[PDB]
């Protein structure tokens, strides 16, 4: 399996490790596939690059 | 966030639906994102169309 | 630009054609890109495979 | 619906606002979906990262 | 690297497998990536659903 | 055809040009599609953004 996550810049390396750990766990449970058979990429951008509910997001603020 | 998951075809609707629920929950728990800004797309592929770490299926 | 549009299955052939034309047009008009550098991919999915703002279909 | 746009870095916030407004309108019109049910992401990179008919693009100049 | 290839439908399974092999090979040759860090996804589409350089299929 | 390549920052302009030329050639030979009908985009990110064998990658060495 291949997973991608587009999200705003600003997450720490530790947050990214928690995200990957979690996504790998849930994909592995669903598909039966081991970590060796999963690839994951995070793609980062500024807040203005994301539009939800018709509105552009602000830059990310921790907390 | 926008999470796109490319998996082999053949999983169940409940399994795919649970997978979507699981990805929303784990994104919420790991990076603290409110579900209102979490978006998920599940895409199913024939095994022969996917290669991880240079492996050729079969 | 490269614009990828993930939509629910079910639109007519004419509707999909017009959507591509409209995407090219609005990209050209909003950011000034010559159609020669605009690329569009339309991809259709079952509603079950898509979640916007954490919503689960059904 | 989910829409992504890969394009060269350098567009202004104002240009990105016009792009999103346009794309959201045309997708909503085609699909019958309200803007509430549409997500849009722009992905940016250097010009050299974009190749049209085999030619690498120059950087964008705003 | 993760390489996603969007192509028109119509190739055989065998030809698609050769394509993946060749994508892996050229990536290795051009940027020196070991196959162990190369990942490839092939996705097939109807011609009508693809537009390159603003061109509308059929026209 | 449309091709994308997600990879770590740090590849040279020469390397990116070699990559595009090679991918275009392989796609053209397989699909019969001319150079004119192929689009390619490279998406770059930091090493921490890439996860293979369950582990995040270090930054690519050397760089640009």
């Amino acid at each position: 399996p291949m997973i991608s996550c587009d999200m705003r810049y600003g997450r720490t390396d530790e947050q990214k490790r928690a995200l990957s750990a979690g996504l790998l766990r849930v994909i592995s449970e669903a598909t039966g596939e081991p970590r060796e058979n999963i690839f994951f990429v995070i793609r980062e951008g500024s807040g203005i690059n994301f539009v939800q509910h018709g509105e552009h997001l602000p830059d990310y603020v921790p907390g | 966030p926008f999470i796109e998951c490319h998996i082999a075809t053949g999983l169940s609707v409940a399994r795919k639906q649970q997978l979507i629920r699981d990805v929303i929950d784990v994104t919420n728990k790991s990076i603290g994102s409110d579900p209102k800004i979490i978006n998920v797309l599940l895409v199913e592929h024939a095994e022969a169309n996917m290669s991880i770490s240079g492996r050729i299926h079969g």
